């Protein structure tokens, strides 16, 4: 979608592999601001949205 | 998230709300995500 | 209320521990007021702040 | 939630929203654990002055 109308999704009852993510090189721009990269593993969450 | 907190209390009294202490327990944490600033409730009628 | 002397240096003295204890869940203006959610979120750059 | 701790049963007759436990400290006491749903206590682990 475009900025002004941008798609959010809600994440929820999955588990999730973070590890894809993070060793993929196709991203240009992987940063993260509260939580670790390499933790993403390692926690659990919920309000999860895309 | 909409959370819905519910009690249900044995009464006695004809008209107005009873007098006393109950609390609520949390009954639906919702995800919902969305905005609400209206609502309305629902009757059901009696048909004879 | 005859005993209200050493019943005051009991409840400061409490008092004063408590405080101390409800200190701990304070962030004192960091993001989490436990470190091991800090330990476990952050890299070391940002952890050591 | 991450820490250290003994688990021990407990006697406290937790409601069914209710999952963990909270002191002063805000530190948690007791936890109800995932696939089981049983409650444990957790007490911290012994320490004092040598
Ligand atoms: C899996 O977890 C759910 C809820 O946490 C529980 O109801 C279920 O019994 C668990 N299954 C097993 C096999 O432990």
């Amino acid at each position: 979608a475009s900025v002004y109308a941008w798609n959010r999704k809600r994440i929820s009852n999955c588990v999730a592999d973070y590890s894809v993510l993070y060793n993929s090189a196709s991203f240009s721009t992987f940063k993260c601001y509260g939580v670790s990269p390499t933790k993403l593993n390692d926690l659990c969450f919920t309000n999860v949205y895309a | 998230y909409f959370k819905i907190y519910s009690k249900h209390t044995p009464i006695n009294l004809v008209r107005d709300l009873p007098q006393g202490f109950s609390a609520l327990e949390p009954l639906v944490d919702l995800p919902i995500g969305i905005n609400i600033t209206r609502f309305q409730t629902l009757l059901a009628l009696h048909r004879s | 209320s005859a005993l209200g002397k050493l019943q005051d240096v009991v409840n400061q003295n409490a008092q004063a521990l408590n405080t101390l204890v409800k200190q701990l869940s304070s962030n004192f203006g960091a993001i989490s007021s436990v470190l091991n959610d800090i330990l476990s979120r952050l890299d070391p750059p940002e952890a050591e702040v | 939630l991450t820490g250290t701790g003994v688990l021990t049963e407990s006697n406290k007759k937790f409601l069914p929203f209710q999952q963990f436990g909270r002191d002063i400290a805000d530190t948690t006491d007791a936890v109800r654990d995932p696939q089981t749903l049983e409650i444990l206590d957790i007490t911290p682990c012994s320490f004092g002055g040598v």
